[PDB]
């Protein structure tokens, strides 16, 4: 018997500069919607535009393809809920795929000790890129961060990696396991998410 | 010395949208927050009237030539009102200082970029005909009215421009860093 209450687009992020999805939720207090839709327009542009992808994101999402991201311009974006008693609208949402940029995280996080014959000996950090980031072409720059503890110690230490895909660890602990994270963020952008931990022993004889 | 000279155009370029992107936002809290001043800052920038590539494959389809002379051009129509930006900033009694330190630093760092490109271009393609056509900026009565809503919204748009042109710069001098030093293997 109620309508729909007023539904809020609350985040937009884009993994790549090149698609982006944003996300809506239902209002409280009121009843339960039956369709959403989500609609849109451009700056300098009168056309309005339906969601293209309703289903990549899973539940409450909009996915723009390729085809309908672009860079350096404004979406101005609305969500509406319905049911059989009627509707709701959004606040319109004012987005640049620009300032949403959010990797997923880096890949193949791995780690070896090496101990070379009177050069300081060290632990040697590896990793890639997450999946469907073009760097090759200049399009996207990714700089990334390390971080590593062992179990027990209050702080974690952080290492600035730059633009490397490769870092060197000098003077840890003889003795200690020590858990690794890697994460990385655009040049212009929001840190992802810590890669999963790997685990290393730094053996006595270090 | 190529190498060296994109390198120091990119280092340019990333800090100056760097500065840009914390003026904006210190504006924006600071003085407009209590409003749609975004709602005005819609298609209203002085280089939107040019041809500039959108995504990655329009980037790519660009001949190298005409992409390294779109940047010069935008570059050169910042000119203007970077200049005005700080000239009316720093003359008011109780200017914001956060936000005239960050413009004066880009009017200066702007330049110097500039002075890069105009080495890469005589570089790279030494005979491109000098000839300027940038779009005009023409801005500054807005900027000077009397009226305090009009005018902070006339800043707003302005930062907001060089925001998001400041950051397209850094992204195409990226774009052709790696394709003119790497073939596209950066
Ligand atoms: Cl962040
Ligand atoms: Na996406
Ligand atoms: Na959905
Ligand atoms: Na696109």
């Amino acid at each position: 018997m109620l309508p729909p209450g007023k539904p809020e687009i609350f985040k937009c992020r884009s993994p790549n500069k090149e698609t982006f999805t944003c996300w809506w939720r239902p209002g409280t207090d009121g009843g339960l919607p039956t369709n959403y839709s989500l609609t849109y327009h451009r700056e300098g542009e009168t056309l309005m535009h339906e969601c293209p992808d309703y289903i990549t994101g899973g539940p409450n999402s909009c996915h723009f393809g390729k085809q309908y991201t672009s860079m350096w311009r404004t979406y101005i974006m609305m969500v509406n809920a319905t049911n059989q008693m009627g509707s709701s609208f959004s606040d319109e949402l004012y987005v640049d795929v620009t300032y949403i940029v959010q990797p997923d995280p880096p890949l193949e996080l791995a780690v070896e000790v090496k101990q070379p014959e009177d050069r300081k000996p060290y632990l040697w950090i590896k990793w890639s890129p997450p999946t469907l980031i073009d760097l090759k072409t200049g399009w996207f720059t990714l700089l990334y961060e390390i971080r590593l503890k062992p179990e027990k110690a209050a702080e974690w230490e952080i290492h600035f990696a730059g633009q490397q895909t490769e870092f060197k660890i000098l003077s840890l602990h003889p003795g200690q396991k020590y858990l690794v994270q890697v994460r990385c963020k655009p040049d212009h952008g929001y840190w992802s998410a810590w890669s999963p931990a790997t685990f290393i022993q730094i053996p006595s004889d270090f | 010395m190529l190498r060296d000279l994109f390198d120091r155009a990119v280092v340019l370029s990333a800090y100056i949208h760097n500065l840009s992107s914390e003026m904006f936002s210190e504006f924006d809290k600071r003085y407009t927050h209590g409003r749609g001043f975004i709602t005005k800052a819609i298609n209203s920038c002085h280089t939107s009237s040019l041809a500039t590539p959108e995504d990655k494959e329009q980037a790519q389809q660009m001949n190298q030539k005409d992409f390294l002379s779109l940047i010069v051009s935008i570059l050169r129509s910042w000119n203007e009102p970077l200049y005005h930006l700080v000239t009316e900033v720093r003359g008011m009694q109780e200017a914001p200082e956060a936000i005239l330190s960050k413009a004066v630093e880009i009017e200066e760092q702007t330049k110097r970029l500039l002075e890069r490109m105009e080495l890469i271009v005589s570089q790279v393609h030494p005979e491109t005909k000098e000839n300027e056509i940038y779009p005009v900026w023409s801005g500054l009565p807005s900027l000077q009215m009397a009226d305090e809503e009009s005018r902070l919204s006339a800043y707003y748009n302005l930062l907001h421009c060089l925001r998001r042109d400041s950051h397209k710069i850094d992204n195409y001098l990226k774009l052709l860093k790696c394709r003119i030093i790497h073939n596209n293997n950066c």
